[PDB]
């Protein structure tokens, strides 16, 4: 029974992007544009149900091309969207139809929300060479896109899940970093090194899933699940690290990463969701970080036995970036390191006798070497296995005072709110329904008057904008009660009901006595 | 390499029709689509249609009121274009081009096939003389059909100076064109000036002396 | 149908300069748009695609632009073997549409022509019909104005023209026009002239001979 401002679209919502106060929303044949203050909906944009045809390509008139009788509908499911703001301000969004192609919207000045007026499709075809595209962008399979503009240029650092029957006709890049032409009108790849994918016996015994990307210390991360090994059938988590230099995959590395529970030990070896942020003072001496220092937070889950199915087991815990730049400087010796199984061969030529130079931490070189690690980094639940009982599927984290607070949301629908301490009992302040559909992973939160802001929570076709303080006294029915709140959720009794002293309007707001009735 | 050879050069009159053919070799046929381009001289590219010899698919422009008929051959690789009903308008060059399918993009070309349509029938040319510090000379081929012929000078044994005329369509429909050419006048007295006019459509092969006038 | 409108029809550089056609679409047809450099003799070379993409073998000068429905190809510093028409054509839609061409033509010293008329031979003149010609030699630009006078009166529909293509070594034209009379008409006039006005003569040049002397 919360009345909070929301929005639900008829269509399932994917990615969501919040840019000059619009709240843009990626879902099945639709993005919307909703208005950040109220999520009234203001624009739409019809990527609807779209017809396919080999011999139509991106922006052409197909009607009169090819013949379009019989033709089974398509929908169109979002997969990236992105904002460009190095030149003019564009949005550029990604699908899954239509060879994973992408467009581009472009924004007037008088007018910020006209995302039908100027859209671009961003394709060329390379009739000199006919199998290769930079074009093809997106796995319909999954996808992670990541864009960062470097030396005056849009790169586009890009995860895909390969499914084997795409290798012989439509093929695409497991990891890759394309780079828009100053036309805006393609992508191009630089090198032969600017993409690896899997070996084409590879392509169905070894999947990969990529959970998140994020930059960091000059440095592009990949958070995936994949499996351990090639001949095991368990899988796990892996961070992969490198560098771009002139739009370039050098210094490549993945390295396993282990979230374990003490209480012999349980490891919940599949990433959920994750989110990169500073933390509050408390946990920060608690890790041995700095309050500058970016932490990377993650929520793990337990595998089905002898498969990458998680169940309603959970666990949170908490990597430090510097931590684990040094983690790769330091633990790298003539025995952990490896050759990238899935890349190379098993038996290659490279996977033989090739060290990493110790000249090197991210050098570009003309035979780049790509390596993938024995010994993992391992952490310790935060929470202890206070959600070792159900499957969390988001999070995000902000800071109140010396606190650091988590935004989770679980399998069942529930979003609740935790305060994240090693020393404590990490009891959730905040815990409702927000539906009967998961919680999407991606979110968004932001910051707005002092710590004050809000966080953005997806279930099925609806978003919800959430408070980031106030709601722990929300479900409190007595002042007596209102009065047993935690000191920092800075509850009060306002008549009838139970509020912070922001949101007591008029009348009398107390925090010291309650006076029962007999 | 990659190469599109058509057929060679055919004269029709108006009413009938006619069938050009396109042999492509260097690639796999069926991984690519043919078009075809025809240019009027005086006129610019003229799109006539495109054909996907995967699907089957064709599409003629509606300014031919459907005369046109595409078809390809996949076990020989090699396209057809076929237009009826001729007329006048028709007479042009008809180019034989392949794209990457919906491309559109025209990478490879063929050396294109002349294509007359008059009511006219094949007439050898008639040459007659053009007599003269400096001198002009030269010979005037007139009334010949069809298009072209072949004027050197000498037996090829005087090139610089010379400029061979295009052809210009009378109002008979036999065509006429002329090649001068300027030598010292001091040479007018010891320096025969023959130009050799070939017809190959008539088999005409001809000598014709220049030399000035009586006076 | 779908238009396509190529600016200029016609221009002249000299060697070393920038030359900028222009093309403009009657639909949005995005980037898909091509340039073609035609020369006689043989089949239009595909130079850029994708409105911007060259054609591996393309030198560096040939720059494609624009988006939408307005195109730009860009020739930086002009080369001799770049003198052609150039064609604007799309691949958005059927039918595919072509522009109406761009003649590029090399910059040169004007040069005066040089006027020659010959009389109908015997030969043909026994046989009906009588042409006479008048030539136009090695000049620069075209800007030829060539009318025929018997007797000092005009004439009217019954000269056809003829011009070269510029010459590949001094970038010069030459015209040919031919006068076709019949033999009743042809011996009833005396004198007949020719006279050619051009950007290179300070005075209208007439070239004329007597029937018979
Ligand atoms: C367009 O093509 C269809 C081909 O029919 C089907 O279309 C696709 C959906 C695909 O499933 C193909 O494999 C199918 O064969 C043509 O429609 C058929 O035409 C034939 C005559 O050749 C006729 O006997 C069938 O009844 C038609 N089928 C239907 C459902 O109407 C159609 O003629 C083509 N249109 C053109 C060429 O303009
Ligand atoms: C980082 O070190 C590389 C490699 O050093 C070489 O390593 C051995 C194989 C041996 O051959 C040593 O003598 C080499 O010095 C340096 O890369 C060289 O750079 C120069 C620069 O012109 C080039 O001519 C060489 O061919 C390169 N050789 C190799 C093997 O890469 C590099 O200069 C060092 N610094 C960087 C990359 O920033
Ligand atoms: C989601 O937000 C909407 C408003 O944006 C809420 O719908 C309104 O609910 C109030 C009562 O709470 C009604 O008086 C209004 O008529 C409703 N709006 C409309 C347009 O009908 C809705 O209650 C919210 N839902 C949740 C679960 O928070
Ligand atoms: C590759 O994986 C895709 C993803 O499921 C499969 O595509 C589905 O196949 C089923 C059965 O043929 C269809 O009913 C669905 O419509 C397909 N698309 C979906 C589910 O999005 C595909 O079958 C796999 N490859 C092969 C060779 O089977
Ligand atoms: C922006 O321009 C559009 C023109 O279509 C107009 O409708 C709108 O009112 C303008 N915005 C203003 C005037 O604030």
């Amino acid at each position: 029974k919360y009345q909070l401002p929301n929005f639900t679209a008829e269509t399932p919502i994917q990615n969501v992007i919040l840019h000059e106060h619009h709240i843009f929303l990626g879902a099945t044949n639709y993005i919307y544009v909703l208005n950040e203050e109220d999520l009234q909906k203001v624009a739409e944009y019809k990527t609807g149900p779209v017809l396919e045809h080999p011999d139509c390509f991106p922006c052409q008139d197909c009607s009169s091309k090819a013949n379009l009788s019989g033709g089974v509908w398509k929908d169109n499911i979002n997969m990236a969207l992105v904002v460009d703001t190095y030149y003019d301000d564009q949005l550029i969004s990604c699908g899954s139809v239509n060879r994973g192609t992408c467009q581009r919207h472009v924004f007037p000045h008088n007018h910020t929300a006209d995302i039908q007026s100027e859209v671009h499709c961003i394709f060329s075809p390379q009739i000199e060479e006919p199998s290769q595209c930079p074009d093809c962008v997106v796995s319909a399979l999954g996808a992670k896109v990541l864009s960062s503009v470097k030396d005056r240029f849009i790169n586009f650092f890009v995860g895909n899940t390969i499914n084997s029957s795409y290798f012989p006709d439509h093929p695409l890049h497991s990891i890759s970093v394309r780079r828009l032409k100053e036309t805006k009108d393609g992508f191009m790849f630089l090198t032969d090194q600017s993409y690896i994918d899997v070996l084409p016996e590879f392509r169905d015994s070894y999947p990969i899933k990529y959970v998140h990307a994020f930059e960091s210390n000059n440095f592009i991360y990949f958070l995936t699940v994949q499996r351990e090994t090639l001949d095991a059938q368990t899988f796990h988590t892996r961070i992969i690290r490198f560098c771009s230099i002139n739009s370039g995959l050098h210094s490549y590395m993945e390295m396993p990463l282990e979230c374990i529970l003490t209480e012999k030990k349980e490891v919940f070896n599949i990433l959920q969701a994750a989110y990169v942020s500073k933390p509050g003072a408390q946990l920060a001496r608690q890790i041995g970080a700095s309050l500058n220092d970016d932490i990377l937070f993650g929520v793990f889950a337990q595998s089905k036995p002898d498969s990458a199915e998680p169940m309603d087991r959970s666990a949170m815990c908490a990597f430090p970036i510097k931590y684990v730049n040094d983690f790769f400087n330091k633990i790298v010796n003539k025995n952990n390191v490896r050759c990238l199984q899935h890349f190379y061969g098993p038996n290659h030529e490279h996977c033989f006798n090739r060290t990493l130079l110790r000249n090197s931490g991210c050098e570009a070189r003309r035979d780049e070497y790509r390596t993938e690690f024995t010994t993992a980094l391992q952490r310790v639940d935060l929470f202890m296995g206070q959600f070792s009982e159900v499957l969390l599927t988001s999070i995000s984290t902000f800071i109140k005072g010396d606190l650091t607070i988590a935004n989770l949301g679980t399998s069942e629908g529930r979003f609740m709110q935790v305060v994240v301490s090693r020393s404590g009992p990490s009891t959730p302040h905040v815990n409702f329904l927000l539906d009967s559909h998961p919680v999407s992973p991606e979110v968004i939160v932001e910051h707005t008057l002092n710590q004050n802001g809000y966080t953005l929570v997806i279930t099925g076709k609806k978003i919800t904008k959430i408070p980031l303080n106030g709601l722990g006294c929300r479900h409190f029915q007595s002042c007596s009660q209102c009065l047993s709140a935690p000191p920092f959720v800075q509850c009060g009794w306002c008549h009838d009901k139970c509020v912070r002293s922001e949101e007591c309007l008029s009348g009398t707001w107390t925090q010291q006595i309650c006076l029962p009735a007999h | 390499q990659v190469q599109l050879v058509q057929s060679g050069a055919e004269v029709k009159k108006p009413g009938a029709s006619v069938k050009v053919s396109c042999e492509t070799s260097g690639y796999t046929f069926t991984s690519y689509g043919i078009s075809w381009v025809r240019q009027a001289p005086g006129h610019g590219l003229e799109w006539m249609g495109w054909i996907s010899a995967y699907n089957g698919y064709t599409n003629y422009a509606q300014k031919l009121q459907g005369r046109v008929t595409m078809t390809t051959d996949t076990s020989t690789s090699t396209a057809y274009m076929e237009l009826r009903s001729l007329r006048s308008d028709d007479t042009a060059v008809y180019y034989c081009a392949r794209d990457l399918r919906g491309t559109n993009y025209f990478d490879y070309w063929g050396q294109g096939t002349l294509v007359t349509v008059s009511s006219a029938s094949t007439k050898g040319p008639s040459v007659f003389p053009l007599a003269p510090g400096t001198a002009a000379l030269g010979c005037l081929v007139k009334d010949y059909f069809p298009e072209p012929v072949t004027v050197s000078w000498n037996s090829g044994a005087l090139t610089s100076g010379v400029h061979t005329f295009p052809a210009v369509l009378q109002s008979s429909g036999l065509y006429s064109l002329s090649s001068v050419v300027t030598v010292p006048s001091s040479s007018l007295g010891t320096q025969t000036y023959i130009c050799n006019v070939n017809h190959k459509p008539s088999n005409t092969k001809v000598d014709k002396r220049v030399e000035p006038k009586s006076c | 149908d779908i238009q396509m409108t190529q600016s200029p029809s016609s221009v002249s550089a000299s060697v070393g300069d920038r030359v900028t056609i222009t093309c403009r679409a009657s639909q949005g047809i995005s980037n898909w748009l091509a340039w073609f450099q035609h020369k006689p003799g043989k089949a239009p070379k595909l130079l850029i695609y994708a409105a911007s993409s060259l054609l591996s073998g393309v030198p560096s000068r040939f720059s494609g632009s624009g988006s939408g429905t307005d195109f730009t190809l860009t020739i930086s510093s002009l080369q001799p073997e770049d003198f052609a028409t150039y064609y604007c054509q799309q691949a958005n839609s059927f039918p595919i549409t072509f522009g109406q061409g761009t003649r590029l033509e090399i910059k040169r010293t004007v040069a005066a022509p040089s006027v020659f008329i010959f009389p109908p031979s015997d030969e043909q003149l026994k046989s009906g019909t009588a042409s006479v010609v008048c030539l136009l030699n090695n000049f620069y630009p075209r800007e030829a104005k060539v009318q025929w006078k018997v007797d000092n009166a005009l004439q009217s529909g019954n000269s056809q023209e003829s011009v070269t293509e510029q010459d590949s070594k001094d970038s010069t034209y030459s015209l040919s026009s031919t006068l076709t009379l019949s033999k009743a008409d042809y011996e009833k006039h005396k004198v007949y002239a020719c006279e050619v006005t051009h950007q290179g003569l300070s005075s209208p040049v007439t070239k004329s001979f007597n029937r018979g002397e």
